[PDB]
RNA sequence: UAUACCGCCAUCUUCAGCAAACCCUGAUGAAGGCUACAAAGUAAGCGCAAGUACCCACGUAAAGACGUUAGGUCAAGGUGUAGCCC
RNA sequence: UUUAAAUGGUUGUUUAUAAAAAAAUUUACUUAAA
């Protein structure tokens, strides 16, 4: 992230159904996403990461719900 | 809400003094529910009793 | 109490209204005299402005 | 060692750490800020763990007209005394844990619209129990000093009024918030306005005024309309005693300009009597709810003019576009005329 | 039962007469003219608020209208007498150092108070801290000179209005009369003028105090029998 | 800045006694000594044992009369006698004072093997010299 | 863990300022408040000063506020928090 | 008017109320009897 924060935020690059390729933040603690997997993305910018304006939806297609604690 | 917090306040067409509190004395219009805070259920009962 | 807002109204209007409102319990010693024998002008604060343009003082030269 | 034990005052001063570098310049902020407990509170002189009963100290000196001798409470009796002592502590501790319900102002954590109570009585047996005080703004202003750097001060705006026309406001400044409240509250009662209320519920006419960059447009309203104005104006109106009014604040929403502008406009309103006297004509009120009945609200105390006021065919008056635009049904707003709680 | 009668016969009675103390006889327009009361400052020193009181400018020297002076002085002397009759504390204020000794004597002679010295900040608005919690402030303040020694309004004029104390003031052509309750337009420089003001206000106060004693005595003698 | 035994200025609301208001450089100028014995005179012995005894006695009396002492003790030694002069408050009942005087005089006489007297002087409240 | 603190201190200080409580000014903004032939300041308290010690009223000691450097010291002793307990 | 004199890592330096209460001891010998 940009100042004054510090972290390693888990992002992915997806090819959207429109054909454009964009970087999408994966929310939650722990993700099992691999290349060639299908995800549903939504809006909402990650205020830390400049230029990340998409978010992966947890619990749709391959991206599963975060595992309890 | 004001009506549901006191179980002794009965919304009845005969309890005219209670019903009067929920009507404008100067214009005669029944206050809409947000005005007094009564829930929709009690506002509907109050309106019917006033009529 | 009393009102120290000397630029709002006059000492009379302020005293009259506060006694009227019940803030001042007793009228001041001078109030009844002012009411009976008021001044020609009510002493209200005014701001002196300079004259611009064609505004001139009406004072005439004594000849 | 018995010789290394300190007193309670020394032990608490060290443990609390109220004076230190951590508190000088907003350096350390801890929610877990430790609180002092007086450990001598519930202790009785002569009461110990062994449970001895000392005649004349722990227990009465004489019983049945005879001097008591040294005795010791039985094991089970001491257990009860010790258990009761634990219960008493828990109860006392419970009292401190309880939170008293504070009436919130405009917001949960906001100071605006909280009552400060009546102004303090004057030195000469003077009282202001009729007046009520309400905070309008609390600001943390700062200046820079050579020795300490940022010096934090509190600026507080409070209004006071008895609800019967007499209302005022003042600013109070102090390092402590309590001192700022007191100074503002006590100074406001010495700077009171008198507001002319029409029928003791509204203003005599519509007032449009600009104080610096703040614009206030107030409209006279009938009974039952309520206060449909800026939350700060609502607070001031309740202190003045105005029950029905509408006001729109435009331009800068500075609280000091708004308050000073409101009192400037309300103080400079012309009553119906003042109008009749100035014009030498009857002031006749026409009410729609009373049909064509002419209600004379004021008559000229002096002589009544016999010439009718000249009726200008077209009035050369400055109209506010916002008013005209609303009358023509051209003003759509999803935020106007929204249902709100009784004010 | 007796208080209301006492107040009516004593406190309310004088307020029903136009000139109870007969102050009109103390001065005439001729006497004011002979004291040079009409001589104002040069036109370049004129205050805008004094224009209604100026008769004209004679070779760039403002002439004060003594016909208005007479009406204004009548009201000022009447108000002063009624306050002295009511046992009000009268304070004379002046910063003209040519007349400080005269004014301080005049106050002592009529049993009143004078403040001719440097006016310290808060004398009136912070009196309870300066003098004491039970100090009584003046009921009337008479300004023989309304300007301080830098030709600006004496601070007490503003502070008197803050404390709701009525003020009488001699206002020359360079003075600001807006906050003076009973302004009296006149020359405040010439000794003859200042000597007349002092004689007039000292007489009105002395006359009123004696009248209060006479009226009270008659009420008491009659009360017994 | 020096710290030793200096009650520092507050907001003018902290009541201090006469002893607590005077810093250590006044101990022979404006205030006297809280203990008078011969140990510290030139050529005199047993200054150390007198010091330990004084420290114990001040602790003993603080805990034996909890919340009663209104100022510091004045310890006096004349020959074999030890005299403790304490300014106490008027809150504890007189019966409890008499019990504690009889108890402390006896217990301390057996502990330090000398006749000990306790002279109590009661005050309605703490004597305030100034508000710092 | 002195970056939780008491205690005892260094430093500016070979300084003279800190300041409660009021009052007034700036259109009732952060803030500001003196002129002696005086124009809004009054000011408790603290420090300086004065007193006291040493051989004087000199000098030297002592004293030296509020704050500044999260300055020094958990190893004088005490102690908050966390940790160890074959 | 009048020599020269560059530099100083990142983030951290400001808001919600205050405080216990208790309880009494209960006025004047010696003695004895059945
Ligand atoms: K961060
Ligand atoms: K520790
Ligand atoms: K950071
Ligand atoms: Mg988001
Ligand atoms: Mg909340
Ligand atoms: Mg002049
Ligand atoms: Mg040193
Ligand atoms: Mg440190
Ligand atoms: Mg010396
Ligand atoms: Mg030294
Ligand atoms: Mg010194
Ligand atoms: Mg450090
Ligand atoms: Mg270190
Ligand atoms: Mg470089
Ligand atoms: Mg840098």
């Amino acid at each position: 992230p940009k100042k004054p924060n510090s972290a390693n935020r888990k992002c992915c690059r997806v090819r959207l159904s429109t054909g454009r390729e964009a970087v999408c933040f994966i929310p939650g603690e722990g993700h099992t996403l691999q290349e060639h997997q299908i995800v549903l993305v939504e809006g909402g910018r990650t205020q830390d990461l400049p230029g990340v304006k998409l978010t992966v939806v947890r619990g749709k297609y391959d991206c599963g719900h975060v595992q309890k604690k | 809400c004001p009506i549901c917090r006191d179980h002794k306040l009965h919304v009845d067409f005969r309890n005219v003094k209670l019903l009067e509190q929920f009507v404008c004395a100067h214009t005669g219009i029944i206050f809409y529910a947000p005005y007094t805070g009564v829930c929709v259920k009690q506002h509907k009962r109050l309106t019917q009793a006033i009529q | 109490a009393g009102s120290r807002l000397e630029t709002v109204g006059s000492i009379f209007s302020r005293t009259r209204d506060l006694v009227r409102a019940g803030v001042l319990k007793e009228k001041p010693l001078w109030f009844d005299v002012y009411d009976a024998f008021p001044p020609l002008r009510e002493p209200v604060f005014q701001r002196p402005r300079v004259r611009y343009g064609k505004a001139k003082a009406p004072i005439q030269d004594i000849w | 060692s018995f010789f290394t034990k300190l007193t309670a005052d020394e032990l608490w001063k060290g443990a609390l750490a109220e004076t230190g570098a951590g508190a000088k310049k907003g350096r350390g902020k801890r929610t877990k800020k430790k609180k002092r407990k007086d450990l001598n509170r519930g202790q009785i002189i002569g009461e110990g763990r062994y449970g001895f009963l000392w005649p004349g100290l722990n227990v009465p000196l004489m019983k049945n007209g005879a001097v008591q001798t040294i005795a010791q409470r039985s094991k089970e009796e001491q257990e009860k005394v010790e258990a009761d002592m634990i219960q008493q502590r828990e109860e006392w501790d419970r009292k401190k844990k309880m939170k008293v319900k504070r009436e919130r102002g405009w917001s949960g954590n906001s100071w605006g619209g909280i009552s400060l109570g009546p102004p303090d009585p004057g030195p000469c047996g003077e009282t202001y129990e009729d007046f009520d005080t309400r905070i309008l703004e609390v600001r943390n202003v700062f200046t820079m000093t050579a020795k300490e750097g940022r010096k934090k001060s509190i600026r507080v705006l409070v209004a006071v009024g008895n609800g019967k026309g007499a209302a005022g406001f003042s600013i109070g400044k102090a390092t402590d918030r309590m001192d700022a409240f007191r100074k503002a509250k006590n100074r406001a009662v010495h700077h009171l306005h008198y507001i002319e209320r029409y029928e003791d519920h509204t203003i005599f006419h519509d007032i449009s005024l600009r104080f610096k960059r703040t614009h206030i447009k107030m409209k006279k309203q009938p009974k039952g309309y309520g206060l449909r104005c800026h939350r700060a104006i609502i607070t001031i109106c309740r202190l003045i005693g105005i029950k029905d009014m509408y006001a729109k604040v435009s331009g800068s929403i500075n609280m000091l300009s708004l308050t000073q502008g409101l009192f400037r406009g309300l103080s400079r309103q012309e009553t119906h009597q003042q109008l009749a006297d100035k014009k030498g004509l009857h002031v006749v009120e026409i009410r729609e709810e009373c049909g064509p009945l002419p209600i004379v609200v004021a008559s000229p105390r002096g002589p009544l003019r016999k010439d009718p006021e000249p009726e200008d065919e077209v009035p050369d008056v400055k109209l506010d576009w916002e008013d005209v635009k609303t009358a023509q049904g051209m003003k759509r707003s999803v935020w106007s005329n929204l249902k709100r709680a009784a004010t | 039962e007796d208080s209301t009668d006492f107040n009516d016969k004593i406190l309310n009675e004088p307020l029903k007469h136009s000139d109870f103390f007969n102050v009109k006889e103390l001065f005439s327009v001729r006497s004011l003219f002979d004291a040079r009361v009409h001589l104002g400052h040069k036109a370049g020193c004129r205050h805008r608020f004094m224009e209604p009181y100026i008769f004209g400018s004679r070779l760039d020297h403002d002439i004060i209208d003594l016909e208005q002076t007479a009406t204004h002085l009548q009201l000022a002397l009447n108000f002063t007498a009624h306050m002295a009759y009511r046992k009000g504390i009268i304070l004379f204020i002046s910063r003209n150092r040519q007349f400080s000794y005269l004014i301080e004597n005049m106050a002592r002679d009529c049993g009143e108070y004078a403040h001719t010295r440097y006016f310290r900040g808060g004398m009136l608005t912070n009196a309870r801290l300066l003098f004491g919690p039970t100090v009584r402030l003046p009921d009337l303040i008479i300004f023989l000179h309304t300007l301080n020694n830098i030709f600006e309004p004496h601070v007490a004029v503003r502070d008197a209005a803050k404390m709701n104390i009525p003020t009488v003031g001699i206002v020359d052509t360079n003075c600001n009369p807006c906050l003076i309750t009973y302004p009296v337009p006149g020359n405040d420089d010439s000794p003859l003028a200042v000597h007349l003001y002092c004689r007039l206000f000292q007489t009105a106060i002395t006359r009123a105090k004696e009248k209060r004693q006479q009226v009270e005595a008659l009420y008491r003698l009659q009360g017994q029998k | 800045k020096n710290r030793a035994a200096r009650v520092r200025v507050s907001k003018g609301d902290k009541p201090v006694t006469y002893e607590e208001a005077h810093a250590p450089h006044y101990i022979a100028h404006r205030k006297g000594w809280l203990s008078l014995h011969t140990g510290n005179l030139d050529g005199e012995d047993h200054a150390a044992e007198r010091t330990v005894e004084d420290v114990f006695l001040r602790k003993f009396m603080w805990g034996t009369f909890p919340g009663c002492l209104a100022d510091q003790l004045v310890l006096k030694r004349r020959g074999n006698q030890l005299e403790i002069c304490a300014v106490v408050l008027r809150q504890l009942s007189p019966h409890k004072y008499y019990f504690l005087v009889g108890y402390s005089e006896t217990l301390l006489s057996y502990f330090y093997k000398c006749p000990v007297r306790l002279h109590l002087q009661t005050v309605p409240s703490k004597v305030v010299y100034k508000y710092l």
